């Protein structure tokens, strides 16, 4: 369980004392936990413009020690709230915050929140590094890589109004190499990142499917989304046009189906009549088929919730004496072919197609950098862990191993802190 | 799931 604790004296971060008077529209701030027995009651969001965000000190994550002079450390939900709806508008709450504990991160990142965390410090400490007689590398990877990517959003604003230079200018200007292409890349919000690469991936007809369908197949609806929003911001056009102008076919088909981020969401009942139908209904679209109906296959792989995918695929090897990616090694050919074969591994464990993926950047001679940065820093605060367990669970040995084989000097170590561990 | 607005 996360950490609790019904004393003062045992709580970790820091200390924040704000007065805020109820307005018409309450404090202006929701608060999520305490149902849970154990549970901190920590700010979840602020209202813009409300008492609250514009009094300054509050902050999302920030946990509610008391309200008022009184411990509210253990109380529920329903006691605290109770506690604010009943100051008068025009009264004033007096709130202790603890700020340090985490709101909302994944359970199997590999990079997490700073705890002791003072953006004005390391901001400082990086204009410092940037400006070492031959730039001190080290700080600039020990301090990124040992960050949240919010973390590194409030570093680079706090950069920018102590230096009134962007961040990510000085560090391009200070860095070189795959160094620099990490640190950039941590640099950008996931949306931000992931934008970028798309555009990167079509930067003509000497397109990179590799890397589009990486990014394209893995993606969830939600991170689709926030992808599709940030694309047409950054780049003054729609995502869908620019993948309908580099790809064609079939393969343009299955690309523009998943990157709207439409797919059914989890249902609460397992529908077992429709898992034998698709099941039944892909085998008869391919292997039993004179050529193969690839339109049948778009539809049920891009619409269908992927716990209801992973039951399909299970199922259509009662049908089919080939499963589902040694028949679409069989079916198709070509950039589709590849696409499919990626979806189907992203569907049945997204961490061990990360892990494989990873593992091909690597094996051979040198490195596929591109493919290794892309994966460490989009992963890192997703599922890394199950990442580093399913490749060492296939390949003998750690991915930190294979990481420290192939890279070296501050890209290595820059590299090996978003992978974690010691080995 | 425990949420409210104050
Ligand atoms: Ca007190
Ligand atoms: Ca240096
Ligand atoms: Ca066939
Ligand atoms: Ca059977
Ligand atoms: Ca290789």
């Amino acid at each position: 369980k996360p950490f609790f604790t019904r004393n003062p004296s045992e709580l970790k971060g820091k200390f924040i004392h704000t007065k805020l008077r109820k307005s018409s529209r309450g404090f202006g701030f929701t608060v999520v936990g305490g149902d849970e027995p154990d549970e901190f009651l920590q700010i979840k969001s602020l209202v813009l413009d409300g008492p609250a965000a514009l009094d300054g000190k509050m902050e999302t994550g920030d946990v509610i020690v008391s309200v008022n002079d009184t411990c509210v450390l253990g109380h529920t939900h329903a006691q605290v709230v109770k506690i604010f709806q009943s100051i008068p508008i025009g009264a004033s709450v007096d709130l202790e915050l603890c700020r340090g504990y985490p709101l909302g991160s994944s359970a199997y990142g590999s990079v997490k929140a700073y705890t002791n965390f003072d953006a004005e410090r390391d901001a400082l400490n990086i204009e410092t590094a940037i400006k070492t007689k031959g730039v001190d590398e080290v700080t600039i990877v020990n301090i990124l890589t040992n960050r949240s990517n919010e973390q590194r959003q409030d570093i680079a604003f706090a950069y920018q109004r102590r230096t009134k230079k962007e961040l990510a200018s000085a560090l391009k200007s200070a860095l070189s190499g795959h160094l620099e292409t990490v640190i950039l890349g941590l640099l950008k919000t996931p949306a931000q990142y992931d934008a970028s690469e798309l555009k990167a991936s079509m930067k003509g007809l000497g397109t990179d499917e590799d890397s589009l369908i990486e990014i394209i197949c893995s993606r969830t609806n939600q991170e689709l989304q926030e992808i599709n929003r940030v694309y047409k911001e950054m780049y003054k056009t729609d995502l869908e046009k620019d993948i309908i102008s580099d790809t064609s076919g079939d393969f343009r088909k299955l690309m523009v189906a998943l990157a709207k981020g439409r797919r059914a969401e989890d249902g609460s009942v397992i529908d077992y009549e429709l898992i034998d139908q698709d099941a039944r209904d892909l085998y008869d679209a391919g292997v039993k088929r004179k050529g193969t109906d690839v339109p049948k296959w778009i539809s049920i792989m891009t619409e269908r919730s992927v716990p209801h995918l992973q039951k399909v695929f299970d199922r259509y090897k009662s049908y089919s004496p080939y499963d589902m990616l040694e028949s679409i090694r069989k079916e198709v050919k070509g950039d589709l072919e590849n696409a499919f074969l990626n979806l189907v591994q992203c569907i049945q464990n997204k961490p061990l197609y990360f892990a494989d993926r990873l593992y091909d950047s690597m094996k051979g001679k040198g490195t596929r950098d591109k493919v290794l940065i892309r994966i460490m820093v989009s992963r890192s605060e997703v599922d890394m862990l199950k990442i580093r367990s399913e490749f060492k669970r296939k390949y003998g040995k750690s991915l930190y191993y294979y990481i420290q084989q192939d890279t070296k000097g501050d890209y290595q170590k820059a590299l090996l802190y978003l992978c974690g561990g010691d080995d | 799931l425990p949420s409210t607005t104050l």
